[PDB]
């Protein structure tokens, strides 16, 4: 146990974390919401700005799932006839369990046409850039690529790895 | 880009004479994104949760195919060449009766995280329609600032998106009074507000510091003195007057 | 607690068995469950220490 | 009571404590701030100069609110104290809160009396099962319990699920209704609030 | 045991939900950088507060 505040890692409960820091050991503490600050205030003062930047961020979104089918008979019974028979005795429990996988499959293809269909013609760039000073290299396709995908977007491709 | 400037507060002025500074700022804040991405995998694990689950549902599937489930063996073949056809219904139904929980169980689970996907996927295509399509005056919603404008791009199950915003930078000290009245009659701004320089008075957007000269074209005339709090004694200046000479 | 002279168990909410009375001197006890849990493990990653 | 058998509770990760520190620092940070804080550093500002740009972003100009300063501020105070007095009315208003936690005492009180059913066999202890027959013929009864408390469980699990959908619903709301109505002015009619914003 | 996997199933389902509560009490909290306070003189041209 220390008195120092620090920040959230791994969380424990009741407003502790612990972390690993250097000699080298484990430590515990309690979290910090953090640093504080105070704002002067009048009744005659204001403050404007003079100068500004320009920044980007990022956000990630998931759209879709990969499909599966499942055969009822041959996973629950395998291939003997015998087996079978018995089966039929449950009215319709195969039949039940195939309509509801089958419902998910067509309606992951509905999500991804209902976020990437919305023009109805296809656009191209003009052959020549010039567009007073801004550069573009890093979203627009790349021809000498075998695929037309955009830098970032090759990079985006092999992060992700999927027997 | 000067329209879009004209949407958050500030004038077309600010755009134009700054060309050159803005352009060298934006093309290299696109540089960091792509480094950004060389870390540690975790700016990609909202998607790779999404295929890890799939992966463990699957699995504890299979696994479920080598248990007894009470019975002597669990195997179907061996069931049906060591007993006789009477005996064999009361083992193999204990079998069955067991096989169909754990498919009923996997079946359910993937009915509950499909309507997850679904709510997220809803997300999606309104800030395709909102963030990349047009301006949106709403806060925080594509991104943090006051919005530009959006960028699309693929990935594998997803889509990310790109934001640019606007957002200042360094601050000053100044004095600020409600109204002043010149003749005794109250006098306001119509977009900005009064700054006390030290000495002098003027007028300035409130986004961006560019004082002016007080005149007849930057202000309307409403009421006596006398009524507001704070008001404060200055001139106008009224320019027809140089041409009546 | 007290009880009634022909009363000897006890319960609660979840009719759980939670008093007895001694059977050789007439007196009075209580039954609780005693200490269980869970243990769990924190680590830093096997790649630095 | 009693912790009964093996159920915990857990606690959460934020102390109440803490949680007023943040809604603390929300307050202050519009009275001084005004909205210029929700984006970008903080700059100060007069408190009556930042309600006459709410009046001229409602289609109202400037004028009015300078004109009528006494009169408004009356009227603000006089609205807050109604608030808290209204809150001492009959239990209605706080009925949402209370609903969440009803359901789970119901959810948790049907699990634990489930443990006293025989489901098909003699009695409804397993020492009783043990201490009065023999081996080879308890293994038929005793699997007639155990197939009964699965049935149980997964009951209570697969509705705990569902109810959990809800609740992040209604979690993501909130988000949004904070980034909008108290971070900034919103001219979505009906959203925050019953007129104009 | 003669059942495989039916107590780590159930495990695993109910952790879930656990950690859910804790990120949705953050995302509607958590959403200034640093932290504010007021000045010690109460006078807003007539606002009590
Ligand atoms: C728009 O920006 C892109 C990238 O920011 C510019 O393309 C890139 O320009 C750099 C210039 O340094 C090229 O780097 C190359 O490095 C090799 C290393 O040996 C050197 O031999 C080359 O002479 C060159 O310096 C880079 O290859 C090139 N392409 C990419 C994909 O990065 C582009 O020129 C900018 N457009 C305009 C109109 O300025
Ligand atoms: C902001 O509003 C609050 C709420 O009205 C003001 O606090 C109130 O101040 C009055 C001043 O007299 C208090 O009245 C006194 O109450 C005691 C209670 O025992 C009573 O014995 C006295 O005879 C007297 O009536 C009142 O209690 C107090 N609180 C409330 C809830 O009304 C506060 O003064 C206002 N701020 C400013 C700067 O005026
Ligand atoms: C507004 O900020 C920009 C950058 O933040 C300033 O531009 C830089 O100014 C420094 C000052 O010496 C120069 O060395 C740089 O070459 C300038 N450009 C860049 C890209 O950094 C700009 O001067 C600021 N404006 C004012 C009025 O101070
Ligand atoms: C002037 O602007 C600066 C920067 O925003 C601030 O100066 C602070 O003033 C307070 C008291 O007024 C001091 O306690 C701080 O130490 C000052 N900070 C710095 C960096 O100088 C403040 O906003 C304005 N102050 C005045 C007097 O106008
Ligand atoms: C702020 O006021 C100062 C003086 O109080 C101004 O400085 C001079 O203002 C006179 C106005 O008649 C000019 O003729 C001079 O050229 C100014 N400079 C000097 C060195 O005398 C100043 O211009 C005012 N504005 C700002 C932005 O500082
Ligand atoms: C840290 O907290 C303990 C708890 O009592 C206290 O005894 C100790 O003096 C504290 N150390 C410092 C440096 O404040
Ligand atoms: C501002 O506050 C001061 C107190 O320091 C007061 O004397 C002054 O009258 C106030 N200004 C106005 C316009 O009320
Ligand atoms: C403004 O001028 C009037 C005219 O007499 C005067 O009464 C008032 O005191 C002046 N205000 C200031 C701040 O000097």
């Amino acid at each position: 146990h220390v008195n120092n505040s620090y920040e959230c890692d791994i969380p424990i409960g009741a407003g502790i974390c612990a972390s690993y820091q250097t000699s080298q050991s484990i430590i515990a503490y309690t979290m910090s919401l953090g640093a504080e600050n105070s704002v002067a205030y009048s009744n005659n003062s204001i403050a404007i700005p003079t100068n500004f930047t320009i920044s980007v961020t990022t956000e990630i979104l998931p759209v879709s799932m990969t499909k599966t089918s499942v055969d009822c008979t041959m996973y629950i019974c395998g291939d003997s006839t015998e087996c079978s028979n018995l089966l039929l005795q449950y009215g319709s429990f195969c039949t039940q369990l195939n309509r509801a996988l089958t419902g998910i499959a067509v309606e992951q293809d509905k999500n991804t046409q209902e976020v990437f269909a919305q023009v109805k013609q296809i656009y191209k760039t003009p052959p020549i850039k010039d567009f007073g000073g801004f550069n573009f290299s890093q979203i627009l396709p790349d021809p000498s690529k075998p695929s037309k995908r955009s830098p970032i977007e090759d990079l985006l491709f092999n992060k992700v790895t999927l027997c | 880009m000067a329209y879009r400037f004209n949407g958050i507060g500030v004038t077309q002025n600010v755009l134009y004479e700054n060309q050159k500074l803005i352009a060298n700022q934006f093309n290299s804040a696109i540089g960091k994104i792509q480094d950004s991405l060389s870390s540690t995998p975790s700016a990609l694990g909202k998607l790779q949760d999404v295929v890890n689950q799939n992966a463990q549902a699957l699995n504890t599937l299979v696994k479920q195919l080598s248990s007894n489930f009470g019975a002597i063996s669990s195997v179907l073949n061996d069931i049906l060449s060591r007993l006789d056809p009477p005996e064999a219904e009361v083992q193999i139904d204990r079998l069955i009766t067991g096989r169909l929980q754990s498919l009923q169980t996997y079946v359910t689970q993937q009915l509950i995280r499909a309507a997850e996907i679904r709510a997220s996927a809803n997300l999606a295509a309104t800030k395709m329609s909102e963030c990349v399509l047009g301006q949106s005056k709403r806060v925080d919603f594509c991104g943090k600032g006051y919005h530009l404008m959006s960028f699309p791009q693929s990935a594998p199950h997803g889509v990310v998106f790109l934001h640019v915003t606007y957002v200042p930078a360094q601050e000053k000290n100044f004095t600020t009074a409600p109204a002043i009245c010149h003749d005794g009659k109250a006098h306001f701004p119509r977009e900005g507000v009064f700054v006390s320089n030290g000495t002098h008075w003027f007028v300035t957007q409130r986004n961006f510091y560019e004082p002016q000269i007080i005149t007849t074209d930057n202000t309307f005339v409403s009421g006596n003195c006398d009524v507001v709090i704070g008001i404060v004694n200055n001139t106008v200046y009224d320019p027809l007057q140089p041409e009546l000479d | 607690k007290k009880f009634l002279p022909f009363q000897q168990f006890g319960r609660d909410i979840a009719d759980t068995t939670d008093a007895v009375r001694d059977p050789q001197t007439l007196e009075i006890l209580d039954i609780t469950p005693c200490s269980f849990g869970g243990v769990s493990v924190i680590t830093p990653g096997t790649n630095t220490s | 009571a009693q912790k009964f058998n093996g159920l915990t509770v857990l606690p959460p990760l934020l102390t109440d404590e803490m949680i007023a520190q943040y809604t603390s620092a929300l307050l202050a940070g519009t009275i001084t701030s005004g909205w210029t804080f929700g984006a970008g550093p903080a700059l100060q500002i007069p408190f009556p100069m930042q309600m006459a740009y709410r009046f001229n972003g409602i289609g109202v100009t400037q004028n009015v609110l300078y004109e009528n300063q006494k009169l408004i501020a009356n009227q603000f105070n006089s609205a807050i104290g109604k608030i808290q007095d209204s809150l001492s009315s009959t239990p209605s208003a706080l009925g949402k809160l209370q609903d969440v936690v009803n359901q789970n005492a119901q959810a948790l009180n049907t699990l634990v009396k489930q443990l006293s059913s025989n489901f098909g066999a003699i009695s409804s202890v397993l020492n009783d099962i043990l201490s009065r027959l023999d081996p080879p013929e308890a293994e038929v009864q005793i699997d007639r319990l155990i197939t009964g408390r699965l049935q149980s469980l997964q009951t209570y699990v697969t509705q705990q699920l569902i109810r959990a959908a809800e609740i992040r619903a209604s979690a993501n709301l909130a988000a949004t209704k904070m980034s909008e109505c108290v971070l900034g002015q919103s001219k979505r009619v009906d959203f925050c609030g019953k007129g104009y914003h």
